[PDB]
RNA sequence: CUUGAGUCUCGUAGAGGGGGGUAGAAUUCCAGGUGUAGCGGUGAAAUGCGUAGAGAUCUGGAGGAAUACCGGUGGCGAAGGCGGCCCCCUGGACGAAGACUGACGCUCAGGUGCGAAAGCGUGGGGAGCAAACAGGAUUAGAUACCCUGGUAGUCCACGCCGUAAACGAUGUCGACUUGGAGGUUGUGCCCUUGAGGCGUGGCUUCCGGAGCUAACGCGUUAAGUCGACCGCCUGGGGAGUACGGCCGCAAGGUUAAAACUCAAAUGAAUUGACGGGGGCCCGCACAAGCGGUGGAGCAUGUGGUUUAAUUCGAUGCAACGCGA
RNA sequence: GGCUGUCGUCAGCUCGUGUUGUGAAAUGUUGGGUUAAGUCCCGCAACGAGCGCAACCCUUAUCCUUUGUUGCCAGCGGUCCGGCCGGGAACUCAAAGGAGACUGCCAGUGAUAAACUGGAGGAAGGUGGGGAUGACGUCAAGUCAUCAUGGCCCUUACGACCAGGGCUACACACGUGCUACAAUGGCGCAUACAAAGAGAAGCGACCUCGCGAGAGCAAGCGGACCUCAUAAAGUGCGUCGUAGUCCGGAUUGGAGUCUGCAACUCGACUCCAUGAAGUCGGAAUCGCUAGUAAUCGUGGAUCAGAAUGCCACGGUGAAUACGU
RNA sequence: AGGAUAAGUGCAUUAUGUUUAUGUGGUGAUUUGCCCUUCUGUAGCCA
């Protein structure tokens, strides 16, 4: 019954909380639907969207869903290596390279899931539809347009790139 | 919100039940009250530690 | 429509229903449509719409001996 | 609706017959449950019969029973377009107890001196093509033998059956495409 | 809807032989009986006993069409038929079967069904 | 829809500061684990010494 | 199988019979095994998508035989050929072929150093 | 220069444009012959037409729109636009070899030019249908729904400001990116073996991969990868109107706004319900019957109505021989 | 709060979990065929499990089986020929172990197939007959009035003792049921067989009284012992013709009774004379598949006093189930 | 005599599957919305 990834560490980001009608056939029961993030600490594409009878045993599916299909990825330094603007269906993010001395600047759970991203330095401003089930595919997206360090001179940088599988 | 009866339509039928005695007659309102007395008041005296079933017997 | 000539193991009753194809084939086959010139190609004429309905109905067929209904 | 066939259940005999022409007669003939009346109401009109002529006590009965009933049926069906109807063919079961039925709600309104003679004259009246249900049986049938023309909502049905595999003859249908 | 039965009453011409011509539609049936030579002889329709609606143009109201003017000609001293259809409307089945049933031959049945070439418009107050 | 093994019920009834609070638990043990069983016998031929009063026989 | 299975209504019991049939027949394959496959061999991709669906979720390499109404790409490995019958099912995956038994001698030196009869 | 585009003869498809020619048959009418009572309309219906002889039918004349089925997801025109068939005058596109020119290219503010339809001036013309107007049917009515008479209109041609769902729905045009197949077509090849296959182009459509969308959907005709260069948008309602410039006999058209109101308005989709869109299923719920309440009288409850008060609770199925 | 009615025996709903979509959420829990059935053949992302349903369950049916009275009697005695009693165990018979029958078989039907129908022996075949038997849950559904209970009010009272009046009035309508309108029935005379159960302030043989119901006294009782109890319809014969009768018997005069100082309106039963409404009831409308439906009596719960009902029993005991 | 591909016996209402009146606005389900991990970390929020 699969395997999972895991982190050393503990996120339990509840991102959303929502109730299942049929209103007329069996009428309408007391079940819940859940969105929960599980990132890494330099973060993963773990996402997941479950559902059940109450709200603890409708986040742990969640939180369950967030770790099978899916692998982490990683990033080194606080900051992006790319002014890249993140699309994610009409939820579209920017980020433009920084410095260490700002952390984060971001509000409500969002905040949350760019720390365990590694583009909390690099966080730059969102557009198109910014409610909570969309907005947090920061560690998803933009971590798919990624760039990371790896050369020791600029005029070696494309270079590098290139004889890393030649 | 049906609820259906969920324990009374179900017993003395192999299914036994928390009190056992006869009585008949015009008599059997006079032992079933006092029945009830001896549930409520006994219970209460040995209320010091929980308790699981209640079986009263004549 | 009835047809002058007679069916298929035939008897003293000409029908259409056996050796007709082209009669009234657009002439009464129509209901209410006005004089139109252009209104027809999506009103009317739904030849490649109708052909699916016929090529699902052929699929199916050999979709129920695949999955072993018989 | 339903979801299986059923058929009639058994029927027991009486304390003065072990003929079932009698004892099914006797038990459409049962009026405020009591058959142990019934009985006798059977076995003095056969007498009344068989006194009007000797050859058989069944004379006018079974040939009654032929005339007054029925061979065919007619619903009636329509979910759209335009009003139709259906004819079935029924059980003889059913054929054979609208005609008892019919001669004992005749003969008991038919208001002579005894109950034997009120059956014994209607069942000599229908058994000669001239009593009181012979219209009914008449009318019913002309009926069922006539709709055969018709079937549920035929002007849709004529396209939807061949769409969907079927013939492009004109047939009576339950309910459904022809 | 019925032409004379009874002798005498009307011109004969009794020439053993005719020609029926039949206009089939969804909403009524003309059946329509002539001379060879192409003069009427008798016809019914089938509001002939007051069959109106769907019902009007059905093969049994088209059926007893054809039975109230296959009657008739029998006293202008008709024996034979042929028949001419005109539409692919119904009843047009019932009634060859109802005029061979009548006791005449039914051998030829041509279909001469008209074309109109849609000069007119027809009649809409409506969304279809 | 169960006739068979006694299962165990209670219904709480208690107030507090904001009004009445209630649970109604159903609890089930066995099917034919716990209660009584079907007596497997007629009480009729058993334990009986002696098969007759008279009974015509003597 | 024993006959161990009787109660005093027969058709409860012969119809939970069925039902284990169609249980043992359905499950046959993991039912003698020691757990998750190794590899997974889907022979037909027409009807049964399921089967790719799911060794695609666990991560287990798929050895697939596909036909002219199915793609090559999305598995990893591919006899190109038609989904039924023994034209491309047994004819590269048997005892007659070369490549089926050239892998098998690699085993013998691997887990093992004797094998080869268990497989074909 | 050709790697873009342009042009000659050769061939080919098509309802492009302008102008000519021509036949048969339903509705409609007249006439004569034959012939008698319904015909019509529709969901069902009535109003309508008709005994002054209708409806239908044989023969022969009248007349104008109209032209099937072939006709297809085809093809043509600049987009909207083009439809009986044929020719004359002529456009614009589609293929192929010989031959030529050789960036002559791309886009486009302004601009001039230009109509499906009705509106609309005059000329042509009127069989059927129709806004209006009447009358029927429907109903709380009935202007919607549905029908019947019945006129301008429809129907033809040009002409006056060219309206719109005036569209590869997707600006213009072009380069590049796995294909296969449908419609239907130049042409090489085939048993020309059935709208086919292969070779190589064609518009035009299904299907789906790389990539794209919020979803439908797109996918070699993009909604991909992009290019140049122009158009246009900044919440909704109120407004495609006002206001300004301009054109128009003349109603109008054209780009295109706010105070005020208001927290929405708006693209998509899930499941319930629901179709009067298509279809499937069940309970003694009907049927196949039989009997019962409702009607009599009584028993008993309900309300109505009454008094000091005739106590409530409950209101088809989920109240009334029920708490009580 | 506790508690319960509905959809419905719908034939589906839910619990854990994976997967497909960005997701809401679906999927399963939906199709075909089959069913009381998530039952069973086929099959797609559903997998595992529970609920509804199946089961254990009590009951019946023959039949085996034991007890042998407060039950029974083939032969036998006392004998009026009654299990009352000497006596007997073949026998029902009561309450219980249960046996037997499983859609298991065979044949048809059915997609191979679940299963339905037919077929047969037998007491009995349709998951043997009967009953138990009804999911999650919206419905702001209905009870604060069994009862629980806060916020929150009276506590010389929204408590409590005592009498009398009223729901049950009467105008009618309305729910339900009862018994009639016939003759399958009523009448007259003669004639027959139950099952079940209730009786410790009670009923109750005999008793004396009584038109009958009942009355007070009391042996007796614990209800298979004693009593309600003449069980009635039904059966036998004769009789009756749609006439309110040969059906129905309400009202009303007038007498007799019950629990209790106390029966007038509000209570119940007996009985004497006369005598009306009602001819199978319109709109509306339901229950029922067989011990049912119909119809007649019986007892009981309730119960101070009493039933037309309900509840359960036994008498006599039906048509048909094609079809949606 | 080509109305003779005889229906290519390829055929099935043949392309609008339509119509006989309606009935206001909001309202159900919780005050810990809490029971998976070291370091880089989290749901009021933590190793």
């Amino acid at each position: 019954a699969h395997i999972e990834k895991q982190a050393g560490e503990l996120q339990e980001k509840l991102i959303a909380v929502n109730r299942v009608s049929k209103t007329v056939k069996g009428g309408r029961i007391f079940s819940f639907t859940a969105l929960t993030v599980v990132g890494d600490g330099n973060g993963r594409v773990g996402f997941g969207y479950g559902k059940a009878r109450e709200v603890p045993a409708a986040i742990q599916k969640a939180m369950e869903k967030a770790r099978r299909n899916m692998i982490n990825v990683a990033l080194n330094n606080g900051t992006l290596q790319h002014p890249v603007k993140g699309v994610h269906t009409g939820s579209r993010v920017f980020m433009q390279p920084a410095s260490e001395g700002t952390g984060i600047i971001a509000g409500g759970a969002m905040r949350a899931v760019l720390e365990v991203a590694g583009v909390h330095n690099v966080l730059a401003k969102a557009y198109g539809s910014t409610n909570p089930i969309n907005v947090v595919r920061a560690t998803i997206d933009g971590l798919e347009n990624m760039n990371s360090p790896e050369m020791v001179a600029a005029k070696r940088g494309k270079s590098v790139e290139e004889i890393l599988g030649k | 919100g049906q609820k259906v009866h969920p324990n009374g339509i179900r017993l003395g039928i192999v299914k036994p039940w928390n009190s056992t005695w006869f009585a008949n007659t015009k008599e059997f309102a006079d032992n079933l009250d006092s029945d009830f007395k001896v549930r409520q008041y006994l219970t209460k005296e040995l209320a010091k530690a929980s308790v699981s079933r209640i079986v009263i017997e004549r | 429509p009835v047809i002058k000539v007679r069916e298929n193991e035939p008897f003293d009753v000409a029908l259409r229903r056996f050796k007709r194809s082209c009669e009234k084939a657009g002439v009464l086959a129509e209901v209410r449509r006005r004089e139109f010139y252009e209104k027809p190609t999506t009103e009317r004429k739904r030849a490649k719409a109708s052909a699916v309905k016929r090529h699902a109905k052929k699929l199916a067929r050999e979709n129920a001996r695949r999955t072993r209904l018989y | 609706p339903r979801r299986r066939v059923i058929g009639q259940r058994k029927i027991l005999p009486d304390p003065k017959f072990g003929s079932e022409l009698l004892a099914k007669f006797v038990n459409i003939l049962m009026v405020d449950g009591k058959k142990s009346t019934a009985e006798s109401i059977v076995y003095s009109a056969l007498e009344t019969l068989a006194q009007r002529s000797g050859k058989s006590e069944l004379e006018a009965f079974e040939v009654a029973l032929e005339n007054v009933r029925p061979t065919v049926e007619v619903k009636s069906r329509r979910v759209g377009g335009s009003t139709y109807q259906v004819p079935v063919e029924v059980r003889p079961v059913r054929r054979n107890a609208l005609a008892m039925r019919w001669i004992v709600e005749a003969a008991r309104k038919r208001g002579d001196k005894s109950m034997a003679l009120r059956l014994a004259n209607e069942l000599s009246d229908a058994a000669e093509n001239k009593g009181t249900a012979v219209k009914k049986r008449e009318d019913v049938h002309r009926m069922a033998e006539a709709n055969k023309a018709f079937a549920h909502y035929r002007w849709l049905s004529l396209r939807s059956f061949s769409h969907q595999a079927g013939a492009s003859s004109k047939q009576p249908a339950l309910g459904y495409l022809n | 809807a019925k032409a004379p039965i009874r002798a005498r009453k009307r011109v004969r011409k009794q020439v053993s032989d005719g020609v029926a011509h039949i206009h089939a539609s969804f909403n009524n049936t003309i059946v329509t009986i002539t001379d060879r030579q192409g003069n009427a002889l008798g016809w019914a329709t089938a509001g002939g006993s007051g069959f109106r609606g769907s019902r009007k143009s059905t093969p049994f109201a088209a059926q007893v069409a054809a039975e109230r003017c296959a009657d008739a000609v029998k006293e202008y001293g008709i024996k034979n038929l042929e028949v001419m259809v005109k539409g692919p409307g119904p009843g047009r089945e019932s009634t060859i079967r109802a005029l061979n049933a009548a006791g005449f031959r039914i051998t030829n049945i041509t279909d001469v069904t008209p074309i109109p070439h849609n000069g007119c418009r027809p009649p809409k107050k409506r969304r279809v | 829809h169960t006739l068979r093994a006694d299962i165990d019920y209670n219904t709480s009834e208690a107030h507090t500061t904001y009004g009445v609070i209630g649970v109604k638990v159903w609890i089930f043990k066995g099917e034919i684990l716990g209660g009584m069983a079907a007596v497997e016998q007629p009480e009729k031929p058993a334990a009986q010494p002696k098969k007759q009063q008279r009974k015509g026989r003597k | 199988q024993d006959g161990t299975f009787d109660k005093l209504t027969k058709k409860e019991a012969l119809m939970r019979t069925r039902e284990l049939e169609k249980l043992e027949n359905s499950l046959g394959g993991i039912k003698d095994m020691g757990g998750l496959p190794d590899a997974l061999f889907v022979i037909d991709a027409d009807h049964e998508h399921i089967a790719i669906k799911e060794a695609n979720n666990l991560g287990i390499p798929v050895f697939a035989i596909v036909d002219t109404n199915s793609d090559p790409d999305g598995v990893d490995f591919v006899i190109p050929g038609n989904d039924d019958a023994i034209r491309a099912v047994t004819l590269y995956l048997g005892a007659v072929a070369a490549t089926v038994r050239e892998g098998r001698s690699q085993d013998l030196a691997s887990q093992a150093e004797e094998s080869f009869v268990e497989a074909e």
